[PDB]
């Protein structure tokens, strides 16, 4: 007998979105029917369209929202088992660093390839000098949100860390030994084992991404090495931190030809244990070797040697991998008389001129890596980098359905990411904002009038908050509700919550008003565990309206 | 020419110092020629600062009926439009304008220009009257918001109080025109072919362009129109629709905001002292204040030159005696600098008064002063300027003595106030004579101004972050040190949000050492005998018993941020209910606004009676922040304890 506002958003979120086929597919279709193009005439269509890199930025940007639109979706039919494919190339990047490691320590003959190394080597020794120091592992070693050995997600929060004892490799026990000697409160180990854990997480409909779970006090002490790393790259102007750098130098890429995008075919699994010791200063190998998880356990109980020297979830593989890629390109750019400052990576993206790509592949060749000729941009109108998507200046950034749009919440996401992509300063391009109102019909009627302005996540439809009859003006703040995952509270490791507080805060155009100002809040926040129940929430959150021109 | 006849002369005239024994020189011991002689030389005068650049001022509105007069009149800085002078000049013109329904600024100009002249003189700054306008209709109303924005709003069916809302509307959200058809048809034709040109690159359609064109031509011209505009005391509704609604129309509408569409110089206080110097350890904050021409730059770069010549070594300056290390900024605005306290980008331990004592005081000299005695400056030093144009030593006497009351009259020691007798430029040309009182000034900085209060050296308190149950060991909570020494054994209260309770330190602790004591500056953990983990909280403080107390009710000097600095775009009022932000956490809170406000807009300086949900450890001088879910929307200080 009260169905408040807020019981009836809450009870139209925990509704299903009730439709006949694929949602997500009929989306995309009368999408590309209303930009007149042809729609994808079966879901095999969706994931093998390939786009042509020539026409009107207004033309090629449609046609390559049609190529990626439906990559990623996880719910065809086809057939595929996206994990066995997976594995399936883990397997032969594993045999390739076997060939690689063979070929690199085996014995007037000159070679590109030796050339950078040898140049390559002596550059990251003045970058990262003889050893790891003491003082930048104090600064950086940590644990992170994720899964380990111990702990599956639900136990990742840093406070369960330390909470609950954490396994590590046989060269990794002195580490955590001299942790334990530094300390009054007592560091534990679970077991002493060589393995990490491999598996898969999802990429695109072809085929699943292979990452590891460490054990975690290995991790901690990676994430110091990575945080290392991070800093020294700085001096070679690269910010680990910053993707909109490659984004921007991508964008002047498209305009002025005179960048080259390259994208590394998951090469991130390619960095053989022989590159790293030719390039590594023999300290910082040692301590990578002490860091690092020799073998791994499958999902299938099967156990591999790991020939690369790690993987995606290894805490430092990261910031490895860019240096690695950076010091070559780097050195590619000196052999050939080009300003190595021109270099900037990002992981596995990397951007340098144009006239070092031919010399870049054979470096890479002879290194292991193996170059995807087709997402490598070094001519035509055509640039991309760290998310952002360039055709002759114009950003053309798709977005992706990857997921059975099922509740309210999904269909307001992709309802978003349409009006995101489909709208220049909130004006509607005509042509998709047919098919937004149409789909904007299967919500729940109150969710199709509760707007929120952009930047303000996707709990609500974007719009405009002024004419929202669910926002509410409180003491001269604007309340807007919106949905939320529900959750259910867990009770927090007492003594694992205090060591990683404790832990934190021992391991340490601005204008000058709110620089001071700024220095008044407190940045850390007490830890607080949840459990998300797959029911929805509304919450009501403070909103500013968008500004008047 | 005797010193107690030009002082004569001075009071009867409040012309410089020098300028009365001037004109009592070549007009012999004649006190009323010399009048005349000085009031015939004003012309000129007046006609050297008028290239002065004068983007300050006052905004002026007045109704009588059905007509309105809306005003501006201009001077150089703020301390000025505050004068009492300045203000007699504009009021006097504005009721001028009103009464003869003078709206040609060039007769209203020709008619003061006599009175301008002689409120140059003796004020030193170019004033000038810069527009004028007139505004009829049915009802008509006014809203100022502070000296800077002046309303006028002619309505029709509308009472007195609908105008009045419409009016601070206007002031805060600038419409252009009236409705979005009266937006100059012609003008937006132009940015309709400049914006689909822009919009028609892509390849789009022809239709898509237009149509996308269009569709942003309509709201723009929306934003831009009174109609088209969310009202401001209720933006879920446009002003086109509270219109409807009270079958009222609006007729007419003028904003004034003052120095709008001039130039905005902005000036670099560091770099001009560097130019100038060119061409010729406890850490203590100064500031210069003083007329524009008396030379509180010259000043500057003559204390950097000589100090370093002598010692060796937020636009700012620094330099260093052999005791202190000094950081040194220019207080050229009266709200610019009360920002800047507020938000703790800059903060005074004492004030350089400079004055040129080729004229003494000025009239704005009182509001010079009694900025300082708002933000509560402890200590004022007087350096008299230009002492080596000045002939007879008794004049500098009678300078001084009219300085040191003027102080008095503001409650600071004048009798007792360290006054140096100087010359910026002589001492910056590289004469010891007058390097010698460079050398005396920074004397009296590190002698009279007494060294700030270190932080190790108050009370011990910690801001509660966190609280942990450790079992077998019992409660800790950790913060950082703010203040003080904490040593085991000791006791200590648990301060704000529940009633007062007591507790005894039973050891400090680091990550990777046990300690005795904990120290300011260092992040900790403390060990509490006793006490539960539930009966504490983040938002309560660590302290010294009685060193600190609850308070719920609190004056506050307030600034809010601007829409360009991350904050508010649109105006509160009376029930305004933010989040107020202590040390650790956000804590709900009511304003009371002074009598007399009823808006505030983004950017505005404002005192604030706060009372709080519930107490928080807090006395004057304690910092905050003022939040709305999380984003930071303002800074205060509390500036006294209530209930
Ligand atoms: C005991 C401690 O406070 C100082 O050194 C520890 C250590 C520093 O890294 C050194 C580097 C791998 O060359 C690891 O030393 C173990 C070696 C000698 O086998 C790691 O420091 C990070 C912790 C203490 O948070």
């Amino acid at each position: 007998s009260r169905n408040s506002l807020s019981a009836q958003l809450r009870r139209a979120a925990n509704t299903r979105i009730e439709v006949e086929g694929n949602l997500a597919l009929s989306i995309a279709n009368d999408l590309l029917l209303a930009y007149g193009q042809s729609p994808f005439n079966s879901e095999a269509e969706c994931i093998s369209f390939s786009p042509r890199f020539d026409g009107t930025p207004d033309d090629f940007r449609i046609n390559y929202l049609k190529a990626e639109i439906m990559s990623k979706y996880d719910d065809f039919s086809l057939g595929i088992d996206t994990e066995a494919v997976a594995w399936e190339k883990f397997l032969a990047a594993e045999a390739e660093c076997a060939l690689t490691n063979a070929r690199l320590y085996r014995p007037f003959n000159f070679s590109l390839g030796e050339s950078c190394i040898h140049m390559a080597r002596r550059k990251i020794a003045k970058l990262i000098g003889d050893v790891p120091s003491v003082e930048g592992m104090l600064r950086h070693c940590r644990f992170s949100g994720g899964a380990t050995t111990t702990n599956n997600r639900s136990y990742g929060h840093p406070s369960f860390k330390f909470a609950l004892p954490q396994a590590c490799t046989p060269r990794a026990l002195k580490y955590v030994l001299a942790l334990r000697a530094s300390t009054h409160f007592d560091t534990r180990i679970s077991d002493i084992s060589p393995f990490n854990k491999a598996v898969t997480v999802p990429k695109n409909s072809k085929t699943d991404r292979c990452i590891a779970i460490e054990p975690g006090w290995n991790m901690f002490f990676q994430l110091g090495i990575g945080g290392i790393l991070r800093d020294r790259l700085r001096c070679w102007g690269i910010d680990l931190n910053d993707q909109t750098i490659n984004q921007r130098r991508a964008h002047e890429g498209s305009v002025t030809n005179n960048l080259a995008t390259v994208d590394l075919s998951a090469a991130s699994d390619s960095i053989s244990l022989a590159l790293c010791e030719l390039l590594l200063p023999p300290g910082w190998f040692e301590v990578l070797m002490d860091l690092r998880s020799p073998k791994g356990r499958l999902p299938d109980g099967s156990v591999v040697t790991y020939e690369k020297i790690s993987s995606m979830g290894n805490g430092y593989t990261f910031e490895l991998e860019s240096l690695i890629f950076a010091s070559l390109a780097r050195s590619v750019c000196e052999i050939l008389d080009l300003d190595s400052s021109e270099v900037t990576v990002y992981g596995d993206d990397i951007i340098l001129p144009s006239c070092a790509v031919p010399a870049l592949r054979e470096v890479f060749k002879y290194v292991g890596f193996t170059t995807n000729t087709k997402k490598t941009f070094s001519e035509g109108p055509f640039r991309e980098s760290c998310g952002k998507h360039y055709y002759s200046g114009v950003d053309v950034t798709p977005f992706y359905i990857r997921h059975r749009i099922v509740s309210p919440a999904d269909l307001i996401l992709v309802l978003n990411n349409l009006y995101r992509w489909a709208t220049i300063d909130g004006v509607w391009d005509p042509r998709a904002h047919s098919v937004y109102l149409k789909y904007r019909k299967l919500l729940p009627k109150q969710l199709q009038r509760n707007t929120i302005p952009d930047g303000y996540g996707d709990g609500a439809l974007v719009g405009s908050v002024l004419i929202n009859p669910f926002a509410k003006n409180r003491g001269w703040i604007r309340y807007v509700p919106v949905i939320t995952d529900h959750t259910r509270d867990r009770e927090r490791a007492e003594l694992g919550s205090y060591l990683y507080d404790l832990f934190s805060r021992c391991l340490s155009c601005d204008s000058a008003d709110l620089f001071a100002i700024d220095q008044l809040i407190c940045r850390s926040n007490p830890t607080k565990i949840s459990r998300s129940t797959g029911k929805f929430d509304i919450q009501y959150i403070a909103c500013s309206s968008r500004v008047l021109a | 020419i005797t010193a107690s006849l030009v002082k004569e002369l001075r009071e009867r005239t409040g012309a410089g110092m020098m300028d009365c024994k001037k004109a009592l020189t070549e007009a012999n011991g004649d006190i009323e020629l010399a009048i005349e002689n000085m009031r015939k030389s004003g012309a000129i005068k007046a006609a050297k600062k008028a290239g002065n650049v004068a983007a300050d001022g006052v905004i002026k509105t007045k109704i009588d009926g059905n007509y309105g007069i809306i005003l501006e009149v201009n001077c150089q800085t703020d301390f000025v439009a505050k004068d009492a002078g300045f203000q007699a000049f504009a009021d006097k013109v504005l009721d001028a304008a009103v009464a003869g329904k003078i709206t040609d600024v060039e007769v209203l100009k020709a008619q003061f220009e006599e009175e301008r002249v002689a409120l140059v003189a003796k004020i030193g700054e170019n004033i000038n009257i810069r527009r004028v306008a007139a505004l009829e209709g049915d009802v008509l109303g006014s809203y100022q918001h502070g000296a800077r924005i002046g309303v006028l709003v002619a309505a029709k069916g509308a009472d007195e109080e609908l105008v009045k809302h419409i009016a601070m509307h206007v002031a805060a959200s600038k419409p252009e025109f009236i409705k979005p058809e009266d937006v100059s048809a012609e003008v937006v034709e132009k940015e309709y072919q400049v914006q689909l040109d822009i919009a028609m690159q892509s390849g789009k359609p022809k239709e898509i362009a237009e149509k996308m064109v269009e569709g942003r031509m309509k709201k723009f011209t929306g934003e831009v129109s009174l109609t088209g505009q969310p009202f401001v005391m209720e933006p879920s509704k446009t002003v086109g629709q509270l219109l409807k609604e009270h079958n009222a129309e609006v007729t007419g509408f003028i904003r004034f905001e003052v120095g709008e569409g001039i130039e905005k110089v902005e000036t670099d206080f560091a770099a001009e002292v560097a130019a100038m110097s060119k061409q010729s350890k406890p850490h203590v904050n100064v500031g210069t204040i003083g007329h524009v021409d008396h030379g509180k730059t010259t000043l500057t770069a003559a204390i950097t030159t000589v100090l370093a010549k002598t010692y060796g070594g937020t636009s700012h300056v620094e330099y260093d005696t052999p005791t202190r290390h000094y950081a040194h900024v220019d207080c050229p605005g009266h709200a610019d600098y009360v920002k800047n306290m507020i938000t703790g980008a800059a903060q005074m331990d004492g004030a350089i008064l400079v004055v040129a004592a080729t004229d003494g005081p000025m009239p704005q000299t009182r509001e010079h002063i009694l900025l300082g005695r708002q933000v509560g400056v402890p200590y004022i030093i007087v350096f008299l300027n230009k002492c080596d144009m000045v002939d007879d030593e008794e004049l500098l006497e009678l300078v001084e003595m009219e300085v040191r009351e003027l102080l008095s009259q503001y409650d600071f020691p004048g009798d007792d106030t360290p006054i140096v007798r100087g010359s910026a430029l002589k001492a910056l040309e590289g004469d010891a004579e007058w390097e010698a009182k460079i050398l005396e000034l920074a004397g009296f900085l590190d002698s009279y101004i007494p060294e700030p209060e270190r932080a190790i050296d108050k009370p011990f308190l910690l801001p509660i972050e966190d609280v942990f149950s450790i079992s077998g060991r019992g409660t800790v909570v950790t913060g950082r040190v703010e203040r003080g020494i904490i040593k085991v054994g000791e006791e200590v209260e648990i301060v704000g949000i529940k009633e007062t309770q007591k507790s005894t330190c039973t050891g400090v602790e680091m990550f990777r050492k046990l300690l005795d004591e904990g120290r300011a500056g260092e992040n900790v953990g403390v060990l509490l005998r006793g006490i539960k983990r539930e009966e504490i909280e983040r938002g309560q403080v660590l302290a010294k018993p009685g060193t600190i107390k609850p308070h719920t009710k609190f004056e506050s000097e307030v600034y809010i941020l601007s829409k360009d600095e991350g904050g508010r775009h649109t105006p509160f009022f009376k029930g305004y209910r933010p989040q107020f932000y202590f040390r650790t956490t956000d804590v709900t809170g009511t304003i009371e606004l002074p009598e007399g406000v009823e808006m505030v807009m983004p950017g505005d300086n404002i005192k604030m009676v706060v009372t709080l949900i519930h107490p928080i450890a807090m006395d004057d001088g304690l910092r905050f922040a003022i939040r709305e879910g999380g984003r930071t929307v303002g800074a205060g200080v509390v500036a006294k304890v209530l209930s």
